[PDB]
RNA sequence: AUGUUCAAA
RNA sequence: GAAGAACCUUACCAGGCCUUGACAUGCUAGGGAACCCGGGUGAAAGCCUGGGGUGCCUUCGGGAGCCCUAGCACAGGUGCUGCAUGGCCGUCGUCAGCUCGUGCCGUGAGGUGUUGGGUUAAGUCCCGCAACGAGCGCAACCCCCGCCGUUAGUUGCCAGCGGUUCGGCCGGGCACUCUAACGGGACUGCCCGCGAAAGCGGGAGGAAGGAGGGGACGACGUCUGGUCAGCAUGGCCCUUACGGCCUGGGCGACACACGUGCUACAAUGCCCACUACAAAGCGAUGCCACCCGGCAACGGGGAGCUAAUCGCAAAAAGGUGGGCCCAGUUCGGAUUGGGGUCUGCAACCCGACCCCAUGAAGCCGGAAUCGCUAGUAAUCGCGGAUCAGCCAUGCCGCGGUG
């Protein structure tokens, strides 16, 4: 039941670096400490490497992951 | 209680039967000070023991107390060593104290949902000499008069 | 949408968030509470009864 | 640890306020700061003249200040030529355009502020404490008051372990709430440490 | 032609006016049993009058503020037996003997800090 | 109908100070509504004694605020004459709207 | 409370979420009441000396 | 029933 | 400690970066010096950079506000030591005590006084006594609550009259409630009883008593009590760093153990509707009236307040009527799926709120253990500080029933 409102909210740090490897086509990685970025359908198909807050971890963004927020594929803390 | 020899709070009749009494085993019933629900809860109980019984509620509640209060009751001490439980009078105040808080409880141990009925039966059944509140009475009796040997330490 | 074909969907869309790397899904493998809770204590409704270890006595654990 | 302060305990009676002035929600915390950094200059300055209290009336762009003083020369100086750069030093301070009177201290021998800075000198300078506590205590006990008494705290000459220092004479009711005690607290920086000194003294009583 | 007393309870004020009359009284325009409907205590306030053998001889206009409705209770037995002396002064000898003279000084305590609720003190384990 | 509204920390910094408006201008406008009270508002600061634990130590402060009124209708000049510029307390603070 | 620390007085807050209330005489930046710009503490300290104007001690 | 030793103020 | 941890806070960790180095007063020297708008790179910080773009005074040599650079003061360190300290605080303990001066007793440590008898809440007071007095403490002097009067009436009411959209709305009126300032009131003062006295018991009047109820207030000292992380401060240590900036993470992990709490186990109950009594507070980018769109959170619009005269506000428990019919239930709400509002640059980690669905354990707690002596416990709702928002079921405070 999560909720922003009006003006899905994405840092453009990556955005328009994203996109900008849009225009080529993809590339070969990525990688933004932006893991408070929600994930639209241009990120589809690449390969963003987050911020543990100590990585950069590689996520392949498909489509069954758009609405969710790349921090949500990078897990910060260590158990068992 | 050092000093003084605390006196006791006199309570305002009621508002039916101007009987103080009442007053007293109706705040017995009150909890959260919720005292209307608690006043209602004895009324209609009296009515309840006017159908089911031809008598007036009043004497029916009166007669109850009056079984129900023990007359000898078993207080501890410690006496060299162990803690004998001397047993002795019960005066006229902690009577009352003791035979409306007994109703109270042994109403609320029966099993009719409604609050007002337990307490109906539970007075009745008072009257008549059976029911939880006057088993407490004779057991405590019972209890003293069967440690009525270490009686000697009076107290 | 009710009855079975609901609890096929609702079990549909775990299984999904699941599939994907996606952290809310471990925590239902893992089996600890999803919604962001303290889990050092108070977790008993996700993780069952007690399961009582041995421990470090003199360090009052109070 | 425990006791209140004499005069905060006080201040409903026998102890007016340091800053009397009505102000309210926007403004008292800005209307407060500015005091602080008046009496922060003041005391800063105005050491060798014998601070004792700073009032600091209002009504609108017109402060007040009334430093109070042992030496009220060393305050105005030549003619008046210091009471002109202070004044003036204040402005720069607050563009709020501000007096400056200066009143005397009659007997700086009861004025707890006083004695207690007169002795945190000494200890200072490295006087015997107990000698430089029983003094002061008569010269307060010695010119008017009906009671007085001082306090050192501890590292007394500078002994490893921190002791604390008495001396009183005559009536000095702390729980009396009407008493009327002067109540003065003086630091004491050293080679070895800090040293707090408290000297209370007591006047009339109604 | 009237009489007044004024009577308060555990923070309540009732401006009790009394007038030869019928017995009726208006509570702050409500009828007495209208305003008080339903609560096995109301018929306390006019306590007082039964002391001296009023109610049907007089009359009372009232004007109830502050409280609740049993605390206004107390106020209004209070109110009604302060003006039923300012009529005839005599009826102290009766009414006070009742104590409904009395102001009934019990109020709330303070909610003093460290504690739950100025003396229910919050409770301890293995102490 | 110069309505004035007065406050201050003393209640005698305005009884003294709302009095002399009262007593100046009953003699140039009508006769003053007469200084009318008007409740205060009390801040309650409740504080820990020490530094570092003890939290049942507190001891309460507060800064009580007073409110004067008075009000003097028919403004004629000399009234605010013997007003306009001769007040004295400093522990007082004015608004008016006439 | 390091003058280091003592950026708050920056205004500069990219964001203004980032102000933060902090002592205006000891930097007290854990328990500061907002009428005052002092902390506990303070507060406390001056109400003693009478430096706070008509601010007396509570009692009822 | 049991709960080591040791300095200064 | 924390009366407010998403970044900040923040002291920790990772990675990028800076070194005379977010704040203070200041020095020599070269230089552009107020300032305003962009671009490159970036996670942000930062770094690089384009650039509209200077008026001030002068002995005409040059000097200022402001600011960059290089070197400097030396700055800076929540880095160690609370057994080096100040300050402040907790604590025995609001306990009835702790002492001094002189005198007297004793070789002396010390004693006497402060003990004894009566009494008190009290080392409170009385009587006694080699003791006579005094200081800190008790009380008292200060604050809140208990009755009356004066002053003041835009709070208040047909109290009392005329009108009414019959709302105290209108005129009018200060009586009353009240508002806040001052004055009166209690002192065992009066009456009976005992007592040597203090005082104990009883009674009258009185709103009220025997200190009437609650605060502030903590003696000489104790604990090598607590805090160098609030601040202050001796000593030790670090000065490409044990300093500084930034982004991100952490302070919010879990097989478990404990403390303090919240909610609850149910019909003296839960739900819907209707209807009634409160106090103390807060309100300008702040409280938010009223009107509209939305089931709603909330959004749009917008009055008044700088607020006894408008708003937050509905008090809840309660009374009346209906539904439920003792069941893990119309108890209990956890938990989870979905939709959505709002604050904020930003709510994955990690906000609160709304609506739908979901609807766990729990059927009064073993040994053991805590609080409170009357308007108290118990129970019900209301406000505040901090504060963008909020993890408040906490804290401080308010009144209702009792």
């Amino acid at each position: 039941p999560r909720s922003l409102k009006k003006g899905v909210f994405v840092d453009d740090h990556l955005l328009e670096k994203v996109l900008e490897l849009n225009a080529k086509g993809e590339k070969r990685l990525i990688k933004t400490w932006s893991r408070r970025s929600t994930i639209v359908p241009e990120m589809v198909g690449h390969t963003i490497a987050v911020y543990n807050g100590k990585q950069h971890v590689p996520v392949y963004i498909t489509e069954n992951m758009v609405g969710h927020k790349l921090g949500e594929f990078a897990p910060t803390r260590t158990y068992r | 209680a050092r000093r003084r020899r605390a006196e006791v709070r006199q309570l305002q009749p009621d508002l039916v039967y101007g009987d103080v009494l009442v007053t007293a085993f109706i705040n017995k019933i009150m909890r959260d000070g919720k005292k209307n629900l608690a006043a209602r809860i004895f009324y209609d109980a009296c009515k309840i023991i006017q159908e089911k019984t031809g008598q007036e509620p009043l004497k029916v509640f009166k007669q109850a107390v009056e079984n129900v209060k023990p007359r000898m009751e078993v207080r501890s001490r410690r006496v060299g060593g162990a803690n004998y439980q001397v047993p002795m009078e019960v005066s006229p105040r902690r009577q009352q104290s003791l035979a409306l808080r007994w109703l109270v409880q042994a109403a609320n141990q029966r099993p009719e949902r409604r609050a007002a009925v337990r307490i109906a039966h539970e007075l009745m059944d008072a009257a008549e000499g059976k029911g939880g509140a006057v088993k407490k009475k004779e057991d405590v009796e019972r209890m003293a008069e069967a440690n009525r040997a270490y009686a000697h330490y009076r107290w | 949408k009710l009855e079975g074909e609901l609890r096929a969907e609702v079990a549909a869309n775990i299984k999904r968030l699941m599939d994907i790397g996606c952290y809310r899904g471990l925590r239902h493998r893992r089996g600890l509470p999803v919604r962001g809770q303290r889990t050092r204590t108070n977790a008993r409704t996700r993780k069952g009864p007690r399961k009582t270890v041995a421990g470090k006595k003199k360090a009052p654990r109070k | 640890g425990n006791k209140i302060h004499p005069i905060g305990f006080r201040l409903g009676i026998t102890r007016d306020w340091e800053s009397r002035w009505y102000a309210g929600k926007k403004q008292y915390r800005h209307l407060l700061l500015e005091d602080q950094r008046i009496r922060g200059l003041l005391e800063k300055e105005l050491y060798s003249a014998g601070l004792a209290r700073v009032d600091i009336e209002r009504a609108a762009d017109n402060v007040a200040v009334t430093v109070h003083v042992a030496k009220p020369g060393v305050v105005i100086g030549r003619g008046g030529e210091r009471i002109r750069v202070l004044r003036e030093e204040l402005a720069k301070l607050t563009g709020k355009n501000v007096a400056l009177n200066v009143q005397e201290v009659q007997n700086p021998n009861l004025s707890a502020p006083l004695v207690a800075q007169r002795v945190a000198e000494q200890i200072e300078r490295r006087f015997a404490v107990r000698r430089a506590i029983k003094q002061a205590v008569q010269r307060v006990m010695e010119s008017g008051a009906k009671g007085a008494k001082v306090i050192v705290s501890g590292r007394i000459g500078g002994a490893e372990q921190a002791r604390t220092e008495w001396a009183a004479q005559g009536r000095v009711p702390l729980h009396t709430l009407r008493a009327n005690i002067d109540y003065g607290f003086a630091l004491a920086r050293t080679t070895y440490g800090v040293l707090g000194v408290k000297a209370y003294i007591f006047l009339g009583e109604v | 032609e009237q009489y007044y007393g004024t009577g308060r309870r555990k923070e309540a004020v009732a401006r009790v006016f009394l007038r030869p009359g019928n017995g009726k009284v208006t509570v702050n325009g409500q009828d007495f049993n209208e305003y008080f409907q339903g609560l096995v205590r109301a018929v306390a306030a006019l306590e007082p009058l039964r002391a001296v053998d009023a109610l049907g001889r007089f009359d009372a206009y009232i004007t109830v503020r502050g409280g609740g409705k049993s605390g206004q209770i107390d106020a209004i037995k209070l109110g009604i037996a302060r003006a039923l002396v300012q009529y005839n002064p005599d009826y102290r000898a009766k009414l006070k003997p009742l104590g409904f003279l009395t102001r009934d000084a019990r109020v709330v305590e303070r909610k003093k800090y460290g504690k739950h609720k100025a003396r229910r003190a919050p409770q301890y384990s293995k102490r | 109908k110069i309505r004035i509204k007065l406050r201050g920390f003393d209640h005698k910094t305005l009884d003294a100070s709302a009095q002399k408006i009262v007593e100046a201008a009953r003699r140039s406008g009508a006769q003053v509504s007469g200084p009318i009270p008007l409740p205060t508002r009390v801040r309650r600061f409740t504080v820990i004694r020490g530094p570092f634990k003890h939290k049942d130590s507190r001891e309460h402060f507060e800064l009580r605020t007073h409110n004067r009124l008075v009000d003097i209708i028919n403004p004629n000049r000399k009234t605010i004459e013997q007003l306009m510029t001769l007040d004295l307390p400093t522990g007082v603070e004015i608004e008016i709207k006439t | 409370a390091r003058k280091a620390l003592i950026e708050k007085a920056k205004r500069t807050p990219k964001f203004k979420v980032r102000a933060y209330t902090r002592c205006v005489r000891c930097g007290r930046a854990r328990s500061v009441y907002r009428f005052f710009g002092l902390c506990r503490i303070c507060l406390r300290e001056l109400a003693h000396k009478g430096q706070l104007p008509g601010v007396r001690k509570a009692s009822w």
